[PDB]
C-alpha cells in the first residue's frame, strides 16, 4: 500500500460447539513487523510436576 | 504366719497362692500432614531474596 502491506486474517477459534472469529468485524491494526513481544511461559503448580 | 496349731489336732491346710493376669491390648498413633504444593510458590521464611 506505499510502504505498508495488506494482510488480511480471518483465523477462526472454536467455542464450545460453534465458530468465532478473532477479529471484530471492522478494524485495523497498525503495527511492525520487528515488533518485540514476550511470549512467556508460567510455572507448572502440579504436585506430580 | 503359723500361729499354733497344737500337736492333737490335725490343723486347717492353707491356699498355697497366685492367680494375676490383665490385658493392655490396643494403642496406636499416626501424624498424617499435608505438603501443599501450591504453597511453594511464595518465598518461604528462609531463603534469602
Amino acid at each position: 500500500y506505499g510502504d505498508v502491506a495488506i494482510v488480511v486474517y480471518s483465523g477462526q477459534y472454536v467455542e464450545n460447539g460453534v465458530k468465532k472469529n478473532f477479529l471484530p468485524d471492522n478494524t485495523m491494526v497498525l503495527g511492525n513487523t520487528q515488533a518485540r513481544g514476550l511470549r512467556t511461559y508460567g510455572c507448572i503448580q502440579d504436585a506430580d510436576a | 504366719m503359723a500361729l499354733y496349731v497344737s500337736p492333737i489336732v490335725s490343723g486347717e491346710v492353707i491356699r498355697s497362692r497366685g492367680g494375676s493376669t490383665s490385658e493392655f491390648t490396643p494403642g496406636y498413633v499416626k501424624p498424617k500432614h499435608e505438603v501443599n504444593p501450591q504453597m511453594t510458590l511464595r518465598r518461604l521464611p528462609d531463603e534469602d531474596p
